[PDB]
């Protein structure tokens, strides 16, 4: 209800903006406008070719770190436990493993944006 | 009537999945998964799983982000596919729509659908449980018990994530 | 077993079909594979929230953490076939024949 | 001796962020064991009654358990008030 | 009758266009440096709602600043042809207006008009920054005298 | 002459001003002058439900003291 | 005659290394520029009101 | 009157974003010896109206080499998420008391990638396809640091209830306890909103715009609205998170005034930074967080999780 009502209000409002944006103005609709653009020229025969890249490794280590961030998210609730000593050691283990993964990423090129 | 929302949240989950699995252009399968996850977050949320719902929201809308990250890198081509390119995808899609529609029609008429297991068409609001929670959310407290009772779980996971970054290093190393 | 269970089980069945019945794409197939675990994640959270299985509340994220790892390598494998072969289209994926 | 101090100085100059992070981290593990108040934190956490203290069936010969919620004997947390 | 409402509405629209024209820089020679001086603190183009910086996709006016050579001409043509309507092009400098010092060259077109329509001819070699700014103000008054919806209603 | 910026953010301030009291006042408007009773835990929800039932008007923020009972 | 522009190599005492580490960590030259631009914000804006006022000739 | 409260949330945020496009052009100019816009109405107060009308009545060009579905959906996502991400903010009485408001809003903060990617690829241009991946990498690689910073800061608050955050600060500004952390957090915020020091996506030499290249008129303006709404939203987030304020329940207006003043000050700091600093390079941009920011953030999180235990000062859960 309430929350869902706010989400509905926002999405419909956004859609009205885009509808007025895309419908209200008038265009002559001539062909040569469709020619694509690159700083004065057009993007020749590209802008969809497979992208020979290197920071793929950074992109994937993002996800691998995101899993561990999800793992350590429950911490504020976890600090409210009786056996605080075990929670302390084991959370510290989790952050140490974060740091160790980052360090192995570091020395073995890895997070070093590939060339 | 917004009574049936807890039903329809799953229903839009199903047909957003079919188009996601209808083998369309990879980004359109991604869009199907995205709407499926967005509507399934509501399914977990209205059952009380606030933290787990927002958790899957976060991690999964990062996870499909990264699978995009190579879709424009290691999966695009001169002519990317379109959700209307292949003729068979429409047939897959419509076969997605009519099966659960027929089954829910039966579950609305007989309430004893015989497909695979035993199921009743009498909504979902029944299966909830009366009770209370005091001043603590059960879901949050349960996921917090990971650092007190999850002795083995966090250890084996963290070890696996370390091994995962190692293998990700090694396979993509390129000699 | 109410309709929500039917819907997520049925979603898993079509994810099984979509990933396993390959059409032509490896990336879209592993995409269907990771949607598979989403269906299983929701399904698992359902009983666990339903039955007040307080400990098992941590099983989904645990179940989550490994599953993305699979995709973490899957797409990682995808680039390794891609740079040499050119695409993820699995019909040229034939060199290993005999 | 000299090598260790020189290496620390160079790290504090070459990668200062690394030494700051390593330091504050190394504290983060070794203080909680050394600190004399973590047991008090355990007392904090055990003090909070998230659930009801369901009473025991009285049958005689439990002087430790108070008969009344206003009784003097029983667990007390005046340390909590002073803290 | 309808002229009242349509005139007020189109007056609103042409005022909005007039006070928010976005130049597409396009400096080819010393006229570019003089335009840059015109955006300097002293004259402060940015005060009038003009924004100087604009990608050719999001822009209203092109200033052809400098000599336009034969090798340039296809690029300028593709730039203007992609420019969304409305698109008023101002030519600054004797070189861009027509010919220039290098009028009788072999690889310099004898005027931006032979390449692209020119809405305001700004003279000067270079046109001193405030003369450029005055040309911009003249284009603003031109946008003020705009009767699009009037002509639509009275077609 | 920095004060020329002062009108510019002033309306901006007013722009961010309105969501402040509007949510604050309407709550106070809706809940009988009281601010909204946040239910962050099921015990709060049970208290609100019992207050709604006791009110007899299906309005939780309506509250009756000892004068309501014998 | 000529002057070498950048040969001022730094020292390596504890004070100098502490100062450099503070400047790198506790961003200082960043704050220096961030405060200079502030000084220019409060200054008198150089702007001639065209066409009411024209440039000197 | 719930929907009235909603509208009283959206619409004023829209005017705030609108006049931010004036206050930036005035603040920047005054920072670089320019009078700024003061011709459209008094002191340029009417200038945002004119440009908005122009962009509404500017021709929206359809990218010929594009699938219109994403060319329209991406502005929808970028704009709607930006506004609905204002929903759970602790105004003296927050609109929606979501028990996990901070996590709610952090999760929605990651969704801007889901407008960036479709804008960059669907428009189908070299600048667009480059900038899409570059900006995506930027925002995703800074989202992690945002996450650990949020967790470490919250470990002293007590929960993910973002209304109790005020109750956390009350006495002292929270920055006084986590100034090393906030200094990172703020900067990472600067990175996530793609601002001049960390923008890297515009790059008007080799990326020109990066994502909003082929977007024109309305859908183009929608991404600006998202961008300059995230400015205000994240500056407000930082304002409450670290720059606490007083709130007497009998006088809700006091905290409202203090909070809006804090938000304006932080946005002015945004404009202040962008008006001075050069622009990062992608190499250095990711070097800044992978090599430098992330280890410090990890160590600070370890410090801020160990600290409540040793001080016997764990924050109240409820
Ligand atoms: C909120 C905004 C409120 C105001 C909206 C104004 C919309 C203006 C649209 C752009 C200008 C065109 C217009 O006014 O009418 C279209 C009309 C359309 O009919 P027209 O015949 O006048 O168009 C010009 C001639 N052709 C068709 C060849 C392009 O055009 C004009 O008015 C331009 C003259
Ligand atoms: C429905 C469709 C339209 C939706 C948009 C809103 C309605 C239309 C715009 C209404 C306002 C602008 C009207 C046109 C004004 C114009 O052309 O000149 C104005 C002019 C500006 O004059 P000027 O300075 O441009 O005059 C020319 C100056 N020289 C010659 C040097 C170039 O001012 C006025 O007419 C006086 C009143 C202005 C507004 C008074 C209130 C200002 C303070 C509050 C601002 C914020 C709330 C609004
Ligand atoms: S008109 Fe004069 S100033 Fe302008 S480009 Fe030609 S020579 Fe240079």
């Amino acid at each position: 209800m309430n929350i869902m009502l706010t989400l509905l209000t926002n999405v419909t409002l956004a859609s009205l903006l885009v509808l007025i944006a895309f419908w209200l103005p008038q265009l002559n609709a001539y062909s040569e406008k469709t020619s694509p653009y690159e700083c004065g020229f057009d993007p020749m025969g590209s802008a969809r070719l497979p992208f020979s890249m290197k920071f793929f490794l950074v992109a994937i280590t993002f996800l691998l770190f995101d899993l561990e961030i999800a793992l350590l998210l429950p911490l504020p609730w976890a600090s409210q436990t009786n056996n605080l000593k075990t929670m302390l050691t084991m959370a510290l283990f989790l952050l140490i493993l974060l740091a160790a993964s980052l360090a192995y990423e570091w020395t073995q090129k890895g997070l070093e944006w590939a060339e | 009537m917004t009574m049936y929302i807890a039903f329809i949240l799953s229903t839009i989950f199903v047909i957003g999945f079919v188009g996601f699995s209808s083998k369309p252009s990879p980004i359109y399968g991604g869009l199907g998964l995205i709407v499926s996850g967005g509507v399934g977050c509501g399914i977990v949320l209205n059952f009380g799983g606030s933290f787990l719902g927002l958790m899957v929201f976060l991690i999964y809308l990062g996870g499909m982000l990264v699978v995009f990250g190579y879709t424009t890198a290691m999966a695009t081509e001169m002519y990317p596919e379109v959700w209307v390119s292949n003729k068979t995808v429409f047939g897959a899609f419509v076969s997605g729509l009519m099966m659960e529609f027929c089954m829910v029609y039966y579950a609305l008429k007989e309430e004893e659908v015989e497909i695979i297991f035993k199921f009743n068409g009498l909504g979902d609001w029944v299966i909830y449980d009366t009770g209370d929670s005091g001043f603590f959310s059960e879901e949050a407290m349960g996921i917090a018990a990971l650092y007190s009772y999850g002795t083995w779980l966090v250890i084996v996971t963290g070890w696996s994530l370390l091994i995962g970054v190692v293998v990700i290093m090694e396979i993509t190393r390129g000699n | 077993m109410p309709l929500v269970y039917m819907n997520i089980i049925m979603a898993f069945a079509i994810a099984l079909a979509g990933l396993l019945m390959y059409r032509s794409h490896l990336m879209s197939s592993l995409l269907c594979l990771e949607g598979m675990m989403l269906s299983l994640f929701i399904m698992s959270t359902l009983i666990i929230l339903n039955t007040h299985f307080t400990l098992a509340n941590m099983m989904p994220i645990i179940l989550l953490v490994f599953a993305a790892c699979e995709a973490a390598l899957g797409l990682s494998l995808l680039v390794m076939v891609s740079n040499t072969y050119g695409t993820d289209y699995v019909q040229n994926l034939n060199l290993l024949q005999c | 001796a000299g090598r260790i101090a020189s290496f620390l100085k160079n790290a504090w100059a070459k990668e200062p962020v690394l030494v700051a992070s390593f330091a504050i981290g190394g504290l983060a593990i070794i203080l909680p064991s050394l600190s004399p108040y973590t047991n008090y934190a355990i007392r904090i956490n055990r003090a909070t009654p998230y659930n009801y203290p369901v009473p025991l069936r009285d049958d005689g010969n439990m002087p430790d358990v108070p008969s009344h919620p206003q009784d003097p004997q029983g667990p007390s947390l005046e340390w909590l008030k002073n803290l | 009758r309808g002229e009242y409402v349509v005139a007020k509405l189109d007056d609103l629209v042409n005022w909005a266009r007039r006070s928010s024209l976005w130049p597409m820089t396009f400096g080819l020679a010393c006229c570019a440096v003089e335009m840059m001086h015109m955006a300097a603190p002293r004259y402060d183009m940015d005060r009038f709602g003009v924004v100087f910086r604009a990608s050719p996709r999001q822009s209203d006016v092109m200033i052809v600043a400098g000599t336009l050579t034969n090798k340039m001409a296809p690029a300028l043509r593709k730039v203007y042809d992609q420019m969304p309507e409305p698109r008023y092009v101002v030519s600054m400098g004797s070189c861009a207006n027509g010919g220039g010092y290098y009028h009788y060259s072999y690889s310099v077109v004898r005027g931006c008009d032979r390449i692209v329509p020119v809405d305001i001819y700004v003279p000067g070699c270079p046109p001193t920054a405030e003369a450029l700014l005055y040309g911009i103000l003249q284009l603003q008054r031109k946008i003020k005298r705009e009767k699009r919806l009037r002509i639509w209603y009275r077609r | 002459m920095w004060f020329e910026i002062l009108p510019g953010i002033a309306v901006m301030a007013a722009c961010l001003f309105i969501p402040g009291m509007a949510t604050a006042h309407i709550h106070k408007f809706t809940n009988g002058g009281k601010e909204k009773r946040v239910a962050h835990f099921s015990y709060q929800w049970n208290l609100m439900e019992r207050d709604r039932c006791i009110s007899g008007v299906n309005r939780y923020h309506v509250t009756k003291g000892l004068e309501n009972i014998d | 005659t000529y002057k070498f522009v950048n040969m001022r190599e730094p020292s390596m005492d504890m004070k100098s290394v502490t100062d450099r580490a503070a400047q790198t960590l506790l961003w200082t030259e960043l704050v220096r520029g961030l405060g200079m631009t502030l000084s220019y914000l409060f200054r008198e804006p150089a702007t001639i009101n065209y066409p009411f006022e024209k440039g000197p000739l | 009157m719930f929907m009235i409260n909603i509208l009283s949330l959206i619409i004023p945020i829209l005017l705030a974003v609108a006049f931010l496009t004036l206050v930036e052009r005035k603040v920047l100019g005054y920072m670089q010896l320019r009078k700024g816009p003061n011709v459209v109405g008094p002191y340029g107060l009417l200038q945002p109206i004119a440009d908005a009308l122009k962009l509404v009545t500017k021709e929206p060009l359809r990218p010929g080499t594009s699938s219109i579905s994403m060319f329209i959906i991406a502005p929808i996502l970028g704009l709607s998420l930006a506004l609905t991400m204002w929903v759970p903010l602790p105004m003296p009485y927050p609109l929606i008391n979501m028990n996990l408001g901070v996590l709610f809003m952090l999760a929605m903060s990651s969704l801007a990638v889901y407008s960036i990617l479709w804008s960059g690829w669907a428009s189908n241009s070299k600048y667009a396809l480059i900038g899409a991946l570059r900006a995506v990498a930027q925002t995703i690689s800074y989202e992690v640091t945002l996450a650990i910073i949020l967790l470490s800061v919250l470990l002293m608050n007590g929960s993910y209830t973002l209304s109790t955050l005020i109750t956390t600060q009350e006495h002292i500004w929270m920055i006084f306890t986590s100034w090393p952390l906030a200094m990172m957090w703020f900067i990472s915020t600067l990175a996530e909103t793609n601002r001049a020091p960390f923008d890297l996506t515009e790059g008007e030499s080799e990326l020109v715009s990066g994502f909003n290249v082929e977007y024109a008129a309305g859908p183009f303006a929608m991404f600006f609205m998202a961008e300059y709404a995230n400015i205000i939203m994240m500056n407000a987030f930082t304002a409450i998170l670290f720059l606490g304020a007083s709130h007497d329940p009998h006088t809700p207006e006091l905290y409202t005034i203090n909070f809006v003043l804090k938000t304006l000050a932080l946005t002015i700091t945004f404009l202040w930074i962008r008006a001075s600093y050069p622009r990062f390079r992608y190499d250095q941009l990711m070097h800044l967080l992978w090599k430098s920011f992330l280890p410090l953030t990890l160590a600070l999180c370890m410090w801020h999780i160990s600290l409540p235990i040793m001080t016997a000062s764990i924050p109240p859960q409820s």
